[PDB]
């Protein structure tokens, strides 16, 4: 039944007042694209920075399992678009968050589908 | 300099034309540093001006295009130069990526080991390695050509670099090998790239553009990397960060070049020629099949 809930140590060190995990890889863009979460290509907007998706994985990062059946990364090979005023902290930002399955931008941070 | 708003320097043809002795390498612009956007990674600012230097030249980029990265890991424990070559590279292309030390990547496989333990099947479209020992750099001994890694490289490139392909390979002042640059010779055009980045280092990316599989040209390794000393020492490069800020036409440019697989004996002057000039790729299209090697001691 023991297993490390990783997620919660880090919100819970975050909250506590340390340092957000660094080294998150920034890529250059356009700042001109679509906003959406998790994409192929980085596709940051202006209120956006595009992440290289491994980098920004609290599992990858701390080298642990990822938390399902199939050990599956949604973000490694990929790019994770993060608000630029949440860009301090990569890693934070998309275990706290949620991609919405419709339109696939963050809820609360782009989504409009619920207005 | 007008060079300020290009992604770096290549080294001009008439200093690939000298015979030069070498000599220690004394930049006029050590020291400085380019201003990188604020947040980028001096590697990602350096990957994101290599790209955009190899969208000048004639890249075969077939579909299912394979690319291997040697070299990939930071001490940071991520992989920011495969970041760049995978926002760089068609979708879908095949990217693996590989070091000595252990690292988080983006790359669709990852191999952690010294580079001489690692075998592919197949072979590969484009070869990109930043492998570099610090130690190299020693300025008080003989600046000799070195083997370690460069031997491996240069064993990969002539059993799995399919023709048509291309290489981008990190040297400096003291991180060079001069069977490298004769190999060099065996590709249809050649150069030294210097990003404006990175301009006050002595580090250049040598580039093979389109694998011929045999000499082109005979280049004595000893006295081409002396050429490209005398180059760098009398040609200050204004550091220079002006391309980063233009991402609009990054992508590389998805040709569909045609892959086809011909025995050595049907590689005629028109095969060559079609070769040399990025519009050929010769190789099987098998599954990608890699693996390093494990040492088992106690
Ligand atoms: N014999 C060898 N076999 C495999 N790997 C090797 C070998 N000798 C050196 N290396 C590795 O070359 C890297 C140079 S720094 C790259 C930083 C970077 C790249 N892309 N983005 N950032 C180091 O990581 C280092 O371990
Ligand atoms: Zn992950
Ligand atoms: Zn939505």
């Amino acid at each position: 039944a023991f297993a490390v809930d990783a997620a919660k140590a880090y919100k819970d060190y975050l909250a506590s007042g340390g340092q957000p995990i660094t080294n998150c890889v920034k890529m250059l863009c356009t700042h001109t694209g679509t906003g959406q979460a998790i994409t192929v290509t980085p596709e940051a907007n202006m209120d956006q920075e595009s992440f290289g998706g491994a980098s920004c994985c609290l599992y990858c990062r701390c080298h642990i399992d990822h938390p399902n059946p199939k050990g599956f990364c949604d973000l490694k090979g990929k790019y994770v678009q993060i608000p630029t005023t949440c860009a301090n902290d990569p890693v934070g930002f998309t275990l706290k968050n949620t991609v919405c399955t419709v339109c696939g931008m963050w809820k609360g941070y782009g989504c409009s589908c619920d207005q | 300099s007008s060079q300020a708003w290009q992604p770096g320097v290549a080294m001009p043809n008439l200093y690939k034309m000298q015979r030069m002795l070498l000599e220690k390498c004394d930049l006029q612009n050590y020291g400085d540093s380019a201003t990188l956007p604020k947040g980028i990674m001096m590697n990602v600012a350096k990957y994101t001006q290599l790209c955009q230097y190899l969208n000048t030249l004639t890249l075969a980029v077939p579909y299912n295009m394979r690319v291997i990265h040697f070299g990939a890991g930071s001490d940071k424990g991520v992989a920011p130069g495969t970041a760049v070559l995978r926002q760089w590279l068609p979708t879908g292309t095949l990217l693996v990526d590989s070091d000595l030390n252990d690292f988080v990547s983006d790359a669709d496989s990852t191999l952690i080991g010294d580079c001489a333990t690692v075998h592919t099947a197949n072979k590969w479209d484009l070869i990109i390695s930043d492998m570099y020992d610090p130690k190299t750099k020693n300025v008080t001994k003989e600046n000799d050509s070195k083997e370690g890694f460069f031997t491996y490289i240069c064993g990969f490139i002539q059993q799995k670099l399919a023709l048509g392909g291309s290489v981008a390979i990190k040297i400096t002042e003291h991180s060079w090998n001069a069977d490298l640059y004769k190999l060099m010779g065996h590709f249809a055009w050649w150069t030294a790239f210097v990003t404006n980045v990175n301009a006050s280092s002595s580090e250049a990316f040598l580039i093979g553009c389109n694998y011929l599989g045999k000499p082109r040209e005979q280049i004595d390794g000893y006295v081409m990397h002396a050429n490209y000393i005398f180059w760098r020492n009398t040609n200050p490069i204004q550091l220079s960060s002006y391309s980063l800020f233009d991402m609009s036409k990054f992508p590389l440019k998805l040709r569909g070049t045609a892959v086809m697989s011909l025995k050595e004996g049907q590689i005629n002057d028109m095969i060559l020629s079609l070769l040399s000039k990025g519009r050929l790729i010769i190789r099987e299209n098998n599954r990608v099949v890699i693996s390093s090697d494990v040492l088992v001691n106690n």
